[PDB]
């Protein structure tokens, strides 16, 4: 069964590296609408979903241990067809973009960390990356877009620190950009990876909606920082 | 499969030749393995022709007080036009001012009075424009002595001065 | 003479004439850039310790870099060296997929 949750004002990212002062920038691009229903997703028993894509993805995440390690997209989830995979260690995220031969329900295995119950075939990977942090920097929120645009991938992310709420506050946060990879491929299917501990797991849950492509006015201060935006086709004010 | 032989007394002709076969292809990814754009040292305080990372401009360079989120490579100002950069090489702001321009015009008093006349160069430093070289508020005012009497206006020039013939 | 050339006249009577425009020209040129990253190793290819037999070659893809051609001009005379479909002077101002 599903489960909404509304998010009033997220999803906001920074569209260009071009700092701007106190200015009111009125852009057109893929945004998550505002006020608009995510999907709240439990996947805890354990049942995570191949969800598609259409046009990016923005990705809220509210979880104290490391569980949501990891993404998978693709377009068959199969051999004799490219797949990307980023996966997210202790030290550092390692994107792959190879013919994985993915698994009916993939998930990482920890004790020792493993990866041969996610796929079982690695052949002619073109793209290999290596970064720290990508992840982990009350509760924290975790939030990030994906979207997949003339062969270039963009994952903007941003973490902060909020109290006990709706796990989707009623604030602002705008999201900074993070890698931009050259990867050349058809993107329209996704899921989440999932470690297990060696069966057994805690409680995951995260939310997921889909961009748009909506007109924003952005309001760039002193410092260039974005502290609000007005969506052009919500409401008559 | 037959071994070949490669003894060190054969002709050459006979003689182990290693080869590497490069292959360029460019199928689809709009940006990949590309050469070295080259780099020649900026210049401050100049106008120059510049490029920083494939913004093409003209105009002075001069040390900046604005500061850029550390994803941002350079700003605009109101009106949408490049106010700002980031070297690329040194990481440092610098703020981008025009070549200095305005109309030129030519007070005479009339061929049948003189043939002498002034320049005012508008809002143009005398500094920066290549006897009496007086500085207007509105201009750089060459060829004329400024007095601190008070006439009648003969030749408006702007902003509470004037030019005129006298002695 | 610019300001009779601009009334089309030959009198020119008491008062500021607009004649032309003051534009100042640019010293010289300023290419600045960042200062390196990988650099695609061709010596390793180039300065393998065991080339593969020739029925069995080896096909090293080469990923992402800035690749300087001006070496490999450092190993030997090359009896030969015959680039195709481009030209080898040319090699350092180009971009290739793969
Ligand atoms: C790019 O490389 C240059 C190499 O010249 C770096 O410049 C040096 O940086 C160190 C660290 O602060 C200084 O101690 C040196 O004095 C600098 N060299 C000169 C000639 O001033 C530069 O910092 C590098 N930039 C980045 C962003 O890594
Ligand atoms: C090709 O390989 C040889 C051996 O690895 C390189 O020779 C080395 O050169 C460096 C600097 O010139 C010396 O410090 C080493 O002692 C050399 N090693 C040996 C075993 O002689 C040679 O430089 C390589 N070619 C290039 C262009 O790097
Ligand atoms: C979210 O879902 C609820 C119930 O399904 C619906 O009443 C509401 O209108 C939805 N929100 C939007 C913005 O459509
Ligand atoms: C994650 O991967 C990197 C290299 O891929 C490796 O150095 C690191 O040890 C891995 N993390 C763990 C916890 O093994
Ligand atoms: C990668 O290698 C496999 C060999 O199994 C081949 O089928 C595939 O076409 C190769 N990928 C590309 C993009 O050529
Ligand atoms: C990607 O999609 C486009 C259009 O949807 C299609 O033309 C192209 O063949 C696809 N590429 C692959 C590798 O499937
Ligand atoms: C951010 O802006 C505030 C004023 O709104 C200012 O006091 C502060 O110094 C700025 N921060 C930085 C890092 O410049
Ligand atoms: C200008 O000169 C002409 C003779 O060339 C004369 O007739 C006229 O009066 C002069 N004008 C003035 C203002 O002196
Ligand atoms: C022209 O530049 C000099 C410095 O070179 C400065 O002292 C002077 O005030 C400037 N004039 C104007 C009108 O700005
Ligand atoms: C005009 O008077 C001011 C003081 O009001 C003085 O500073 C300036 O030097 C005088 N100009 C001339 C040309 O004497």
């Amino acid at each position: 069964p599903p489960a909404y949750t509304n998010s009033f004002t997220r999803g906001v990212y920074y569209p260009d590296k071009v700092f701007r002062s106190s200015v009111l920038h009125s852009t057109q691009d893929l945004f998550l609408p505002f006020f608009s229903n995510v999907t709240w997703f439990h996947a805890i028993r354990f049942d995570n979903p191949v969800l598609p894509f259409n046009d990016g993805v923005y990705f809220a995440s509210t979880e104290k241990s490391n569980i949501i390690r990891g993404w998978i997209f693709g377009t068959t989830l199969d051999s004799k067809t490219q797949s990307l995979l980023i996966v997210n260690n202790a030290t550092n995220v390692v994107i792959k973009v190879c013919e994985f031969q993915f698994c009916n329900d993939p998930f990482l295995d920890v004790y020792m960390e493993s990866e041969f119950r996610v796929y079982s075939s690695a052949n002619n990977c073109t793209f290999e990356y290596v970064s720290q942090p990508f992840l982990m920097d009350f509760k924290n929120l975790r939030e990030f877009v994906f979207k997949n645009i003339d062969g270039y991938f963009k994952i903007y992310s941003k973490h902060t620190p909020i109290n006990l709420g709706r796990d989707l506050p009623q604030g602002f946060s705008a999201l900074e950009p993070l890698v931009d990879l050259p990867i050349g491929i058809n993107i329209t299917r996704f899921q989440t990876l999932l470690a297990l501990h060696r069966w057994t797991a805690g409680a995951a849950a995260y939310y997921v909606g889909y961009l748009q492509p909506r007109t924003f006015l952005l309001k760039y201060n002193e410092n260039g920082t974005i502290t609000d935006a007005v969506d052009c086709a919500l409401d008559p004010l | 499969l037959q071994s070949y032989g490669f003894r060190p007394t054969y002709g050459v002709g006979h003689q182990p030749y290693r080869v590497v076969v490069l292959s360029f292809e460019l199928l689809h990814a709009p940006a990949t393995v590309c050469g070295p754009k080259k780099s020649t040292n900026l210049v401050k305080n100049k106008c120059v022709n510049f490029n920083f990372n494939g913004l093409t401009g003209t105009g002075v360079l001069t040390e900046s007080n604005k500061k850029f989120l550390p994803f941002q490579q350079f700003g605009r100002d109101i009106a949408d036009t490049t106010d700002a950069v980031r070297d690329p090489q040194t990481l440092e702001i610098l703020d981008i001012t025009p070549c200095s321009f305005g109309g030129v015009s030519v007070i005479t008093p009339g061929t049948n009075t003189s043939n002498q006349v002034a320049v005012l160069y508008q809002g143009v430093n005398c500094t920066e424009v290549p006897s009496n070289v007086f500085q207007t508020r509105a201009g750089c005012l060459i060829g004329a002595e400024y007095v601190n009497n008070s006439y009648e206006c003969d030749i408006p020039i702007g902003a509470g001065i004037c030019a005129s013939y006298q002695t | 003479s610019e300001t009779k050339c601009t009334l089309k006249s030959f009198t020119v009577e008491k008062g500021i004439y607009q004649t032309s425009n003051f534009r100042v020209q640019p010293t010289e040129s300023i290419v600045r850039f960042p200062n390196i990253t990988n650099l695609c190793p061709f010596d390793e290819v180039f300065n393998a310790t065991r080339f593969a037999s020739v029925y069995a070659w080896n096909r090293k893809r080469i990923s992402n870099c800035v690749a300087d051609y001006s070496v490999l001009y450092n190993f030997a005379p090359f009896f030969a060296f015959k680039c195709y479909g481009v030209s080898p002077t040319k090699l350092n101002d180009l971009c290739f997929t793969n």
